[PDB]
DNA sequence: GGACAATAAAGTCTTAAACTGAACAAAATAGATCTAAACTATGACAATAAAGTCTTAAACTAG
DNA sequence: CTAGTTTAAGACTTTATTGTCATAGTTTAGATCTATTTTGTTCAGTTTAAGACTTTATTGTCC
């Protein structure tokens, strides 16, 4: 048949169920302010539903299921108390039958200090909104109309002047002020009231509010680097060509000072300094996916997490050349200090299969076994990973602010830091790095094109900018030590543009060396030039050793 | 009247009915665990 | 007077099966658990859940969602053809037997104060569910305790449901009981069945019962969480959601069934239970179709290997790279 | 490496190269009858070289390194005083700027009472033929269209 | 999906993305003159690509990355100067935030002393363009409109001043130049500007008879006009060489047969006076003469590996640098054939001056082993056991010894000289070429030596052509076989072959070999002919 | 047919007067960039006032 | 009687409207810079028609 707490119309009027008994049927209208729950018969039920004059419906105070009051507020304490003055007279059996009900409200009167109104407002807000507690909370959402609208206030006139001004001058225009605006108003306003003072037109503030309301509109990772360097003993050979003799090597490794992960490396055949270590730092801030694919290396970008740029620096600045530390502090904005003491981590990489000995950095000097490097880099890279990855270290100190679960290995504690302390570094492109950290010297200029170290070398920018003509001047070029196939030249005097230089024919025969050895033919031509008197004798005697052997031959005949 | 007099024959004894029922309801899960068995 | 709708009551139990997907054979899902809900006076059956964890009141609480719906859809989704009269149970009881401090804060308010249903102290329990499960299977009991939600075999689940379906219609419709006490206003030619007490109880004392809709009873019925706020979305539990009117405070809100990780409901403002749903991003994807428990059991595999995985890999990695080292060089030299 | 005198191709046109000096090189094209011979620097030489703008060819004058004409033959005056008028401007270490090529002209033109227009014509024809005396040889050996019929 | 420097449609409005980072982007729009960058996240993004609002398109500035201002140029400087000056704020990781961009600001003005609109403006032109230096080169390419007329508007007369005053150029005036021009020069030939001009001097005339004639517009305006909108577009290297020969006493044999005695050798050499230098020689066997050394001659000008090659002597092009004609040949004029003389200086443009005094550098050659007797240039008159292969190897050693590795001792340096050069010949034959002379010239070696051979008459018979008394015979006499005075050029070393000149004032010659009845001759040089034949004569009377 | 003019056709050269094109310097004219001082739009805080809801006291009222 | 209703007054609850700051970023007139177009003057090198010279094929007069 019905449930309880269901909502019909009754002639377009609504009306709740609120007890069904066998043979009688309860209910109230929800639709006026007073009145009190009414009962009859549901044989009269059935012929006005048979008849058509009810029909089911929805409630209207059903979102009241969707209310929970937070504690200590008016809605919450408001509505237990309502509901615990109230409670003794819907429990009773007899809360239908006025005498009773009388009696009920009366004696709740008596012990809780209330007007009957009242007890009686609360039960009817009670049995018209559903039959439960939620059903006694106050109204108070509804005070101050929210979202409605509400030292001489706004008229009606005062609004269709402004409704004027914005009319004509805001709307379907570009370029327009507000205060402008406000002064045409105001002007508008002054030949309309020439009563009113100047202290009472409406101020600026309320014209905006009115033209916006109505016309809607500590150190983690990346934070400092460290380099150090060591030698090995074993002498390298040419990968092509199995006879020729590089020299035996020494590695430069660039350090995190947090993490203690490794960043970059450098590999020379030479005396270390610091000079050749800023190759170093160089590999430091690029991708490795390109060196370890070259040498059969498959990568993930994971594995090496390091490209870009650091804070700081840790090196002393007497040991390098002026134009370097100003590159560094002035064009990248990375802060150079002094180096703390450093330990052995690079004879530690490598004294696990070779002999080592101590390495000192000197000063930069320019001028006057069957393993080849491939197999010996592949070693060093392999190693270099298992250090970073898989290692665990055993004396690193671990500070009050870690998790238990953190091992001491580097790349967890890098992503930790990339995390929780530093987020991430700069970025930066290589070939202006790479360049501007090179060694440079002092070159000459002339119809041969630019001399440096006794070699020349030409290129287009120089022939398009009809230089050779017009400049014969103190240039500076850049030159890689490893390679003199190409130099980069300063145009002018502390500048940002360079050209790139490649040898001429005359130097051509220099090709695919380096510098190191060029010198050494420089100065072993030098002393040739020296004892070409001494050979003068030696040839001469060639000479009449073969003049007479072959007169002697002759006469054998 | 048919059906107030199947009604009574119903409600009358049930006994019958609750076993016959129960067998059917033990056939009709041994045959489902033997569809279940041969399924795979 | 006691009758129909008066008080309800919870009972669990566990079977000692294992099951497996209806389309996918291969995949184990655990030993089942059955929740079932009684009507005090009638005895009868009125809702049914069935879960794959520890039993407690709060998953219990989905059985009493329910026991308030009509059962037509389920049945018929499982080819049975019903009617009401076999089971004619829709509506909200008078009184809810359970443990009033197991449960959380947000469902007894919701019971007590939104939907008009009184909680009190639970009775010793009988072998109700027992009774209907060890009829062709093996049962261990069961023990209600606390939540715990975060860290810490040819049968499929169709046939089983079925089979729980046509047993939980036998008892209800046919069967009779013996030692059920009967009152003095029985008639004589009333037998002990639990419908024909339901209907005589339905005309005679309580009338009827009262309106409810489901969407809302669910959803307040559902556990929560706070969750996080980023340019990332909405974490929970780790996991990223996001939706349509995410794009457009310190302490909100989200209610999430431990079942299905696939939508959440985040609660906007305080005081009301209206709330918006959140779907999963591309960024957690790889876990669709997945349930809670499974997520917490892989986070706890992946935490678990970092503590002797680490000294294990650093062996095989070390002995891996003095092979290689050593086979270079050996080609090396050997050229 | 060139030679004075060479011919080479340079956008398949030929070019005649004239003097070298600290790294400029003096050419002149020999196509058509008009123009003044031009300086470059000879590193832009090496550019065109490189990727094979500068070819190359066969100088299609060396046949008049085979002449011997005979004394009291037109050719033989014509070219000797045609030599001697244009002997002062072509020993001058400033015959290759404009504005002293200019006054020597001019010298000429009052000295030996001729148009300026003979005078800039020897000049392309002996820097176009290669340099020699025998570039001043007339062309009248092609006058009377001879093996043919006059029809 | 998103990459950096990227523009995109939103809402038919073009957008540039800076930045991504942690589920955040940032773009600026790069239509307006105003504004600043914004945040957005990546979520709404897609949703506005997914919901249709967002496309993708290209970048307007793709061009701006490739170009290249000179130095000295107004826009290279103020380039490198503008991002001089917001280095500070672009290197900081806190320029996306307004209250640290201010602080930046402040600290920029103070230092540079520049007011905050500049720098709000070039940091717009940065972000806007793409990133890049480039993107702060000025706009100064747009300035004075180029390509634009300046006929409609103004009154006065542009251009500088009569040295009394003209007028200027109106459309009508244009009107009346294109009238002309159409009329008279287009689709023409052979037809003058000037005569156009006075073409259009009447038709002005007879249009504008109030003005003067010192009023009109003038012949530059006409053709100005004509020409915009009807375009029709001291010693060294190589400079002089000298002759020297010497003789020596000792006689050589031919090299299979031991028993046949040849003779006496004769030596001539050739020296570069610059840098004294031996360039070229050659072996006689007879009394010297400078017909003869014209021989040395030819071979001092041709490229020497071939030669030494054969006498298994292995050389380079750096050990013999010496390929081309010189520009002074120092020799005797008068004791030379008219033909040698006239060839050298018509053909080849080598000038032949006296001789001067000579020297003894021959005899340090060949006085080392081997006494010397004097020799002794003469006037032309035709009509033990050593090989002369050992002769001439032990000549080449030595010739190479003196040039490369011998110091002189009484040479006089210039003062231009290098310090630390040593005084050798291939030294300053390789600083002079490479600083004064610059090259040689080029010759064809074929036509240079037989241009300078011996020359003779011949005679024509049913036997063949007769010279010497001796007969030869070619296949191109074949085809006439027929007197008006030819001639034939000869070697005097070799009777074999003979150079027969068939068109005079020409020479192109014909091969001519002996024939079979006058082969008893054969193998031998003219000499050994001339002997046989007198003594003969001698002894046959 | 031989021979000797011998007349004419085809190509090359010089002149004389005129013309031309590139380069420089000075006018007039058009667009771009910076300064210096003032200005504008926006957000945050505090105060004030309007609009709605609530109970009390006392008499009233329909039955 | 009697069970249920009406009204005026004062306090409470919620929120829209207004007064002052503080500051990051913008506007405006005027001066100066950068580049252009248009015309006067000069000079090194070029064009064009007419006639003359150079060479040789084709024909005439004669045997």
């Amino acid at each position: 048949m019905w449930q309880i707490n269901e909502v019909v119309l009754f002639d377009n009027d609504p009306y709740r169920i609120l007890a069904i008994e066998d043979g009688q049927v309860v209910w109230m209208q929800i639709s006026a302010d007073k009145g009190v729950p009414q009962a009859r018969a549901e044989l009269l039920l059935m012929q006005y539903l048979d008849e058509g004059r009810l029909v089911r419906t929805d409630d209207p105070y059903v979102h009241l299921d969707l209310e929970e009051p937070s504690v200590d507020s008016v809605s919450f304490q408001k509505r237990e108390e309502d509901y615990r003055k109230i409670l003794p007279i819907i429990n009773s059996k007899d809360r239908f039958d006025p005498k009773v009900r009388s009696e009920l409200v009366e004696h709740v009167v008596q012990e809780h200090k209330v007007t009957k109104a009242t007890v009686y407002k609360l039960l009817r807000r009670y049995w018209q909104r559903g039959q439960t507690p939620n059903a006694l909370i106050p109204d108070y959402k509804n005070s101050g109309a929210p979202g409605e609208r509400r030292g001489t206030k706004v008229t009606p006139e005062i609004e269709r002047l402004f409704r004027l001004t914005i009319e004509k001058h805001l709307l379907n225009q570009k370029g327009t002020k507000t205060t402008v605006a406000y002064r045409r108003f105001v002007d508008l306003f002054a030949q309309y009231f020439p009563r009113i003072p100047q202290e009472d037109y409406p101020t600026l503030r309320q014209f905006r509010y009115f033209y916006d309301r109505e016309y809607p509109k500590a150190l983690g990772p990346g934070s400092r680097y460290e380099i150090d360097a060591t030698i090995a003993d074993i002498y390298l050979v040419d990968h092509h060509d199995r006879q020729k003799i590089i020299g035996r090597p020494t590695l430069y490794i660039v350090i995190d000072v947090f993490s203690r992960m490794i960043t970059g490396f450098y590999i020379g055949f030479e005396n270390p300094s610091y000079v050749v270590a800023m190759q170093a730092f160089v590999n430091a801030c690029s991708d490795k996916t390109a060196i370890c694919a070259q040498h059969d290396i498959e990568i993930s970008s994971s594995d090496w997490p390091c490209v870009g740029l650091p804070d700081v620096l840790l090196a002393d600045r007497g040991e390098l050349m002026s134009h370097q530390v100003e590159a560094l502090v002035s064009s990248f904005n990375v802060r150079v200090e002094s180096a703390p003491p450093r330990r052995g981590d690079a004879k530690g990489i490598v004294e696990s299969t070779f002999r080592t000995l101590q390495a000192e950095f000197k000063s930069f000097a320019p001028g006057i076994a069957s393993l080849s490097v491939f197999e010996f880099t592949q070693i060093i890279l392999r190693t270099i990973l298992f250090r970073n990855n898989h290692l665990v270290m055993d004396k690193y100190d671990r500070d009050a602010d870690f998790p238990t679960d953190l091992p001491s290995i580097p790349v967890q504690l890098w992503q930790w830091g990339m995390q929780h302390r530093t987020g991430s570094l700069r970025a930066v492109e290589q070939e202006q790095l790479r360049v501007a950290l090179l060694p440079r010297r002092k070159v000459s200029i002339s119809s041969f094109g630019v001399n440096l170290w006794g070699l020349y070398y030409s290129g287009s920018e120089i022939l398009r900018e009809g230089w050779l003509q017009r400049s014969t001047q103190h240039l500076e070029a850049a030159y890689d030590p490893v390679l003199v196939d190409t130099i980069y030249l300063f145009p002018q005097v502390g500048s940002r543009v360079f050209w790139r230089c490649n040898l001429t024919e005359r130097s051509r025969q220099f090709k695919g060396l380096s510098f190191w050895e060029v010198w050494d033919i420089q100065a072993q031509e030098k002393h040739n030039k020296a004892n070409a008197k001494q050979d003068e004798l030696t040839k001469r005697r060639e000479l009449e050793a073969f003049i007479q052997q072959t007169i002697q031959k002759a006469n054998k005949l | 009247d048919i059906q107030a007099q199947e009604k009574h024959n119903k409600a009358n004894a049930k006994q019958d009915e609750l076993t016959k029922r129960r067998e059917l309801e033990a056939f009709i899960q041994q045959t489902i665990q033997k569809a279940n068995k041969l399924t795979p | 007077a006691l009758g129909p709708g008066s008080r309800y009551e919870i009972d669990a139990t566990i079977a000692d099966i294992y099951l497996v997907d209806h389309h996918d054979r291969q995949k184990i899902i655990g030993r089942p658990t059955l929740y079932i809900v009684i009507d005090v006076f009638s005895r009868m059956i009125t809702g049914f859940y069935i879960g794959f964890e520890n039993p407690s009141y709060v998953v219990a609480m989905q059985a009493f969602v329910n026991a308030c719906s009509d059962k037509t859809a389920i049945c018929a989704q499982h080819d049975i053809e019903i009617s009401s009269s076999d089971w004619p149970c829709v509506g909200l009881p008078d009184v809810l037997l359970a443990d009033r401090g197991e449960l959380m804060s947000h469902q007894v308010e919701a019971l007590v104060s939104s939907f008009n249903v009184r909680v009190e102290s639970a009775p010793p329990r009988r072998g109700d569910a027992k009774g209907i499960v060890e009829s062709t299977f093996r049962t261990l009991q069961a023990e209600f305790k606390s939540f715990a939600p975060g860290i810490v075999a040819s049968l499929s689940v169709f046939e089983f449901t079925q089979i729980i379906l046509r047993t939980i219609l036998f008892r209800n419709n046919h069967l009779v009981m013996d030692k059920y006490d009967r009152d003095a206003d029985f008639p004589t030619d009333l037998p002990s069945i639990p419908v024909q007490l339901w209907q005589w109880g339905m005309q005679h004392r309580t009338g009827s019962l009262r309106a409810v809709e489901q969407e809302q009873l669910r959803v307040a019925l559902l556990p929560r969480r706070k969750v996080s706020i980023s340019s990332f979305g909405v974490n929970l539990w780790g996991l990223y959601y996001s939706g349509s009117e995410i794009l457009r405070p310190q302490h909100l809100e989200a209610a999430y069934d431990p079942v299905l990780v696939d939508t959440i409901y985040l609660f906007p403002q305080v005081g009301s239970r209206v709330f918006w749903r959140c779907n999963l991003t591309e960024r957690s994807r790889q876990f669709k179709g997945l349930s809670f428990w499974e997520v917490w059991d892989i986070q706890a595999q992946e935490k678990h290997n970092k503590a002797n995985a680490k000294q294990d890999e650093l062996t095989k990695r070390r002995e891996l790279e003095a092979f290689i080292q050593q086979t270079i060089q050996k080609a090396n030299k050997l050229t | 490496m060139w030679q004075i005198n060479e011919v080479v191709l340079f956008d398949n046109d030929p070019y005649r190269i004239l003097a070298i000096e600290d790294g400029q090189v003096v050419w002149m094209q020999i196509s058509a009858d008009k123009g003044v011979p031009q300086a470059r620097a000879e590193l832009l030489l090496m550019q065109y070289l490189d990727e094979g703008r500068l070819v190359r060819t066969d100088d299609p004058y060396v046949h008049l390194d085979l002449e011997e004409p005979s004394v009291d033959s037109v050719s033989f005056q014509k070219r000797e005083e045609d030599y001697r008028k244009i002997l002062p401007i072509i020993n001058s270490k400033d015959r290759f700027d404009p504005k002293v090529r200019s006054e020597l002209v001019e010298h000429v033109v009052q000295e030996h009472k001729v148009t300026k227009a003979t005078v800039y014509k020897l000049l392309r024809r002996y820097w176009q033929r290669g340099q020699t005396p025998n570039a001043l040889i007339p062309d009248y050996k092609n006058s009377g269209a001879p093996g043919e019929r006059r029809s």
